[PDB]
């Protein structure tokens, strides 16, 4: 189907977010020519310097140039008055964060965790092939459909590695506008010294993620960002909280998914494995049933978007 | 050993010391972007000639250039209690001096010549088409980012043309007399400004290229009695295509020096140069011996405890 | 192991099939396979593998088989019958063609200086919504050499871009705005040259981008016409265009507009307008009826902006020109 680049079209109906620095409204949406339902991400640009221009029409090249199913697709882009309007498809149980604050408050279930990340590593491998670095891995830049597929989402943070038609080895770009992410970056992103950093900067997030849909709290919480960088400088590595770790102490994880954020979260970039690499992981062997059979059902406790 | 908090900024370590005062790494405490500090000490600058007048031209024109191959202004602060200024800049990692320093030879591959050559003059083509003359281009004021992207510097000797003037003529002689054109060392009236910019473009490519400089002498006096005779060499291990650029720029008369355009059209500045040597590395720290040149930061954040 | 003679054949003729599909999808898929397979045998010559860098013999015999064939002009025609990741190979693939060189010479550009058509069908791309990505990217890395600039801005086909730079699919409009702003600032000879050798028709367009509907399209052109204006290669422009009565009428509108961004960027272009000597009698006579007006106003435009320390020196010196102004 093909959406009208015209403001005429769309009936906003309720607001199920917020973003970029505080400038975006995320609404739902009703397409009045077929009825169905949409989301509408909108930022004045008035609010924009020149620069923040510019760093918006860099997210429209970028989710342009990937097709893959386990990224999201965008619909339309237009302007509207002084608005940016993007428009893409509903996701029914919105980001894997807005689960965690309404229904999984003390952490997710692992085979629940199990499906989301092999979803997300699928979609970092094509990502990595076409010469991008994602930043921003993190669990509101997950989604998630009424028929339990995951979408990862954060394309405005994306680096080309590509330079004069050469692949780099390295790149040394200081990710804009990334004052809400900086738990989620790798040392060798924040260190900005000589060494320079590549695609296995991903790998540290997703660590950092695994913790975050496991424990129900990002890592380094509580911390400002000062103290937050030096005890990444110092090597303090965040792990899961079970009995094997230590009121939620009941449970334990299996030592796949224990092994899994040990081979992530490695101090040396060289030492962490490929995307392609930990989809074979003995950690996503447990996955038996199909993703829109069991994620579901996974969710029971929750009520999707309809 | 303690930590210092400026605005937003908390302080690191020195990285070195200008014409007019000490160069520190800082942190921004809010984004944890990595920042260079000018610390301006207004006791100091009214011993200067002219100081204070330079300082304010400097912020402003740095508040109004932008370019990938010129240095960024990030905040000017104020302590009038304490009776200082500071300008925070965008962090370089060395000067292209400190690698000229740093080998027995004192020269760069031609095809590591080539690639700094390409963004000066990039550099210089916007300077130019904006109306700002920079009298004083040479090694020690060209930086070079982490990403190996250069940056030119120091911009507190240059002029700027008047909106409504047809051409670039300039009045007064100023900057570093080694990098100087004949039009200088004579002590004419009136000379062409962005011609005198090619001149030091010039003995920056010889130098970089060659590791000597083409006019010498004890003092000023002697350096500029050299140069207005106008005579020089080009050694024999320099190519004819080098040897060729190196005479249309360093010419005697402003009129027969080439212009960005008959430099861009150059034979060696057009040709590909093969990777033949291996290129100079920028130098380890020269206190730490570190390498990768990381942040001072860490026992100031060790000091102060977040925040 | 294939030759790049083998992978050009091969290319050719599964496009030479794609290009009719009289033949039912049985063929029409195995086609289609082999056009995305020796996409990629071409791309690995070029590119290379990490364990086997790219081998400059067999780069010369691809770049010389791809003028002998004509496949250059047939990749570019045929684009819409590629596949996504296909068409990504083939922008790829004339890209790094595009900068090969042979001491000084860049025969590529020798070779699209005669069939000019790949300028032009590259161009035309941003009418086809499915390929207009691809073409502006490939169209961006030819306007970077000068000969290729020329044929371009010399060309009845330039004023299209007035067409696309407003166009209601916002991704599609704003790379066309990219590949415009790059023609007019890249090359400064060429771009004086042109400018005004066509002054009379080029700000005939340009003034219907500064009514705009649009506020990205009035924002960004109205920008850039302060760049075009300030940049010294430019000045007899510049000289010209300030000594028009409809263009200082059109600025006194702009610093009235709902946008702060807006007047902020009229009161950069209208400065240049009172700060000129030698004006022209119908500016003096407009100032002069608008002297009051314009004293009141600029004593109060955007006094809460107190960071800015030149911008106080500038609205200073235009009070006091407006003061200073002289009755006939
Ligand atoms: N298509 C969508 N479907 C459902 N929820 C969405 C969708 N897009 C965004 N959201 C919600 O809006 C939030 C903010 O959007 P996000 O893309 O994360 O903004 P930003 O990157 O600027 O911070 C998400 O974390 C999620 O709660």
């Amino acid at each position: 189907s093909s959406f009208l680049p015209e403001g005429g079209c769309y009936e906003l109906l309720t607001v199920i977010g917020k973003g970029f620095e505080d400038l975006m409204t995320v609404n739902l949406a009703r397409y009045k020519p077929t009825g169905e339902y949409v989301t509408v991400r909108r930022i004045n640009l008035e609010a924009c310097s020149n620069e923040m221009v510019t760093f918006l029409q860099g997210e429209l090249h970028v989710s342009k140039l990937f097709n893959h199913p386990n990224i999201v697709p965008y619909r339309a882009t237009f302007i509207a008055d002084n608005e940016l309007w993007v428009v893409t498809s509903f996701m029914a149980y919105g980001s894997a964060k807005d689960l965690i604050c309404t229904h999984f408050m003390d952490g997710m279930n692992e085979l629940a965790i199990a499906y989301i990340l092999q979803g997300v590593l699928k979609a970092l491998d094509y990502i990595h092939h076409m010469g991008y670095v994602h930043r921003s891995v993190k669990a509101s830049h997950i989604l998630i459909s009424v028929d339990g597929k995951v979408y990862l989402s954060g394309l405005r943070s994306n680096l080309s590695m590509i330079s004069h038609g050469q692949r780099q080895r390295v790149v040394h770009d200081f990710p804009k506008y990334s004052v809400k992410v900086l738990p989620w970056l790798s040392p060798e992103v924040l260190q900005q010294n000589l060494q320079g950093y590549d695609a296995k900067s991903d790998i540290y997030s997703v660590g950092i993620t695994a913790c975050e849909l496991a424990n129900g709290h990002v890592p380094f919480k509580d911390m400002p960002a000062t103290q937050m960088l030096l005890e990444k400088l110092n090597g303090t590595v965040p792990c899961l909280l079970d009995t094997s770790t230590i009121h939620p102490y009941h449970r334990t994880f299996s030592p796949h998914f224990h092994h899994f954020v040990e081979q992530c979260l490695q101090r040396n970039p060289d030492a962490r494995p490929s995307a392609s690499t930990l989809l074979n992981h003995s950690f996503f062997k447990q996955i038996k049933r199909r993703a829109s059979e069991a994620l579901p059902e996974l969710l029971r406790p929750v009520t999707p978007i309809t | 050993k303690r930590a210092k908090l400026i605005g937003k900024y908390l302080m690191g370590d020195l990285l070195g010391e200008g014409s007019y005062g000490k160069v520190k790494e800082v942190l921004d405490s809010e984004t944890l972007c990595r920042r260079a500090v000018k610390i301006l000490k207004k006791k100091k600058l009214r011993r200067i000639p002219n100081g204070e007048a330079n300082v304010k031209k400097e912020i402003q024109l740095l508040r109004r250039l932008r370019h990938k191959n010129v240095i960024q202004l990030v905040d000017v602060l104020y302590n009038e209690e304490k009776q200082k200024m500071y300008m925070v800049m965008e962090y370089c990692v060395c000067g292209m001096q400190e690698m000229l320093d740093s080998v027995p030879e004192k020269r760069f591959p031609v095809c590591q010549a080539h690639g700094y050559f390409c963004q000066l003059i990039d550099g210089l083509e916007y300077l130019h088409s904006q109306g700002i003359v920079h009298k004083d281009i040479k090694p020690g004021n060209l930086l070079l980012t982490t990403g190996g992207t250069l940056k030119i510097s120091d911009l507190g000797v240059a002029e700027a043309l008047h909106p409504f003037a047809a051409d670039d003529t300039c009045r007064t002689s100023q900057g570093s007399p080694a990098f100087q054109p004949p039009e200088i060392a004579n002590g004419l009236d009136t000379f062409s400004g962005f011609k005198v910019d090619i001149w030091s473009a010039g003995v920056t490519l010889y130098n970089i290229t060659t590791g000597l400089y083409p006019f010498e002498g004890d003092n000023i006096y002697k350096l500029f009695e050299n140069i207005g005779k106008g005579s020089y060499a080009i050694p024999g291990d320099c190519g004819p295509p080098l040897s060729d650029l190196l005479k249309g720029m360093l010419e005697y008369e402003p009129a027969k020096r080439f212009s960005i355009r008959q430099i861009r059209q150059h034979s060696w500045f057009r040709k590909k140069h093969p990777p033949a040597e291996a290129p100079v590395p920028i130098p380890p720290s020269p206190d730490t011996k570190d390498r990768w040149r990381s942040m001072t930061v860490v026992p100031y954040l060790e000091d102060l405890h977040g925040a | 192991h294939k030759s790049p003679a083998d992978i050009v054949k091969n290319l050719k003729e599964s496009m030479a099939v794609l290009e009719k599909q009289d033949i039912s999808d049985k063929k029409a898929e195995k086609a289609t396979e082999e056009v995305s397979k020796n996409l990629v045998a071409m791309k690995e010559i070029l590119y290379g593998t990490n364990e086997k860098e790219p081998q400059t013999e067999a780069v010369a015999q691809l770049a010389q088989e791809l003028y002998n064939s004509g496949l250059l002009s047939t990749l570019v025609a045929d684009l819409q019958l590629i596949d996504f990741e296909g068409k990504k190979d083939v922008a790829q693939i004339f890209n790094n063609i595009l900068r090969r060189q042979i001491g000084t010479r860049t025969p590529t550009v020798e070779y699209i200086c005669t069939q000019q058509n790949i300028l032009f069908m590259l161009l035309k791309g941003y009418e086809s919504p499915e390929i207009a990505l691809n073409c502006g990217i490939m169209l961006r890395e030819c306007i970077r050499h000068e000969p290729l600039a020329k044929i371009i801005l010399w060309s009845e086909q330039f004023y299209d871009f007035f067409r696309y730079v407003e166009m209601s699919t916002f991704d599609i409009a704003s790379d066309a705005f990219a590949t415009f702003k790059d023609l007019l600032t890249r090359h400064k000879l060429l771009s004086a040259e042109f400018l005004e050798q066509h002054y009379d028709r080029f700000f005939s367009e340009y003034e219907k981008l500064l009514h705009s509907e649009n506020y990205v399209t009035k924002r960004q052109s109205l920008k850039l016409l302060g760049e075009l204006l300030l940049d010294r290669h430019n000045f007899t422009i510049m000289t010209k265009y300030i000594s028009k009565p409809e263009n200082l009428k059109l600025m006194m509108n702009l610093l009235r507009d709902k946008s702060r961004n807006i007047q902020f960027e009229a009161f950069h272009v209208f400065k240049v307008f009172v700060a000129n000597p030698n004006k022209t009698q119908p500016i003096l006579d407009i100032l002069l009826k608008n002297q009051a007006k314009l004293i009141e106003f600029l004593s109060k435009f955007q006094n809460d902006r107190t960071e800015d320390e030149q911008f106080n020196d500038e609205k200073t010196y235009l009070v006091k020109q407006i003061r200073d102004l002289k009755r006939p």
